[PDB]
């Protein structure tokens, strides 16, 4: 529970605004106008964006922009760029000299239009299986929107157990990859003629095969 | 050129402890006011103490009051969080802020580190495998191949990856990883290059995994 309150997610499409809202009370957002809005990329230091309600950093771009409306604070962002997606953390001093923070707004940028998978299927390595362990790799990249699921076959039987798969995330290019594995012994590695991975995306599926032979 | 770097992220048990540092450079590090700020996993920002320029002017958050203990050394240009009594709940990355410029930037964080990640549990550390995901005849894209690197079995989070000593980030992704039944991760990188080019570059991924004091440098070969 965040001591102030955004809402988990927001989105919009390249060229449109949005608007993203904090709401406090009057012992922090509504007591003072120190309000200040952070830009966080996943893995990156959150970034100061606004500051006083509504003053920008010097080099922070013009479409960004803060304003207030009693106990809630909002932040707009004109002109959806794809770089804008990332979390934003609204902040507000509270008093006896304590600042605290929203939960965080995931701001998603749409409009991307349909995109489909490419796999790649690694079978174990030499050194794997001399650990007495054996790991598929599954990979699928490139896709567009962000969610597959994915299905083994051991021959062409499905497989029991032994599946791990990721939740899609972003690529550089602003498509989405996930990754499956499926852990087996070596010995029900070497005693199948082949394995399969095959994703399924937007009702297409892709699959590809690999054998210990 | 303001800098701020944390240190010290690791394993700890409960009702351990542990010390965080953080490097400045690029600012008049003795003028400043400075912060720890921490991010639980899938939660929101946290402020936790500030210490001023001197040393003299201290505050906690109610959460950690009586438990961390903030200080500075200004000849070292650092920053450092003692963290006594640690539960499960303070598992979290851990953020070395400055505050900005009193009177004109009050109650502001201008400038953050990256952070460190600290995890509070009981399980041990465990340093990662790291196997390669070499490419084949049934691995290649006509003029582009695609190889990588599977890191294995680790505990606490997290690894970085990194290809070629980062001289090769055009055609990387790594994935994030899957926690596995045995309470330890593993996860994977990829990356896609010339064909022609498997028979004269070398092709390395660099895996680090600080906890366990682990660094891997795994040739990744046809
Ligand atoms: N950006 C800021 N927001 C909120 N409080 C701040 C900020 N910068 C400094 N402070 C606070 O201002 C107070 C003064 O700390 P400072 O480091 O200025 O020591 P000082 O000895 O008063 O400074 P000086 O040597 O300039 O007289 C402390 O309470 C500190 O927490």
């Amino acid at each position: 529970q965040s001591a102030l309150t955004q809402p988990p997610s927001a989105s919009g499409s390249p060229g449109q605004s949005v608007t993203i809202s904090c709401t406090g009370t009057s012992s922090d957002v509504g007591g003072y106008n120190y309000v200040s809005w952070y830009q966080q990329h996943p893995g990156k230091a959150p970034k100061l964006m606004i500051y006083e309600v509504s003053k920008r950093p010097s080099g922070v771009p013009d479409r960004f922009s803060g304003s207030k409306s009693g106990n809630t604070a909002s932040l707009t962002v004109s002109g959806l760029q794809a770089e804008d997606e990332a979390d934003y953390f609204c902040s507000s001093y509270a008093g006896s000299n304590n600042v605290v923070f929203g939960g965080g707004t995931k701001l998603t940028v749409l409009g991307q239009p349909k995109a489909a998978p490419s796999v790649t299927l690694f079978p174990p390595s030499s050194e794997e299986l001399q650990a007495n362990k054996a790991t598929l790799v599954c990979l699928i990249s490139d896709f567009y929107p962000g969610a597959v699921t994915v299905a083994w076959k051991a021959d062409s039987s499905p497989v029991k157990a032994g599946v791990e798969t990721t939740t899609p995330s972003k690529q550089s290019n602003n498509k989405y990859a996930a990754s499956s594995y499926l852990s087996l012994t070596p010995e029900q590695w070497k005693s199948h003629r082949s394995y399969s991975c095959q994703v399924t995306h937007e009702g297409s599926t892709v699959e590809k095969t690999v054998a210990p032979t | 050129q303001v800098q701020l770097q944390e240190s010290g992220g690791d394993l700890v048990k409960p009702g351990g402890s542990l010390r965080l540092s953080c490097a400045a450079s690029g600012f008049t590090f003795n003028t400043y006011t400075m912060n720890w700020v921490r991010q639980a996993p899938g939660k929101g920002l946290e402020w936790l103490s500030s210490i001023s320029s001197r040393s003299n002017y201290i505050n906690y958050a109610d959460s950690v009051k009586g438990r961390f203990t903030i200080s500075r050394d200004n000849a070292k240009n650092s920053l450092y969080l003692q963290m006594n009594s640690l539960r499960a709940e303070d598992t979290a990355v851990y953020y070395c802020a400055r505050f900005g410029r009193k009177g004109d930037l009050n109650w502001v964080f201008d400038y953050w580190g990256q952070g460190t990640l600290v995890t509070v549990s009981s399980a041990s550390t465990k340093g990662p495998s790291v196997f390669p995901l070499a490419p084949s005849s049934k691995s290649t894209s006509g003029g582009t191949a695609a190889l990588g690197c599977l890191v294995k079995d680790y505990f606490p989070e997290p690894v970085t990856v990194s290809w070629n000593s980062g001289a090769l980030t055009s055609g990387v992704h790594t994935f994030p990883a899957v926690l596995q039944s045995s309470g330890l991760y593993s996860l994977s990188s990829v990356v896609t290059v010339p064909s022609s080019s498997l028979g004269t570059q070398t092709y390395i991924c660099n895996v680090n995994h600080k906890p366990s004091n682990t660094k891997v440098d795994k040739k990744v070969e046809p």
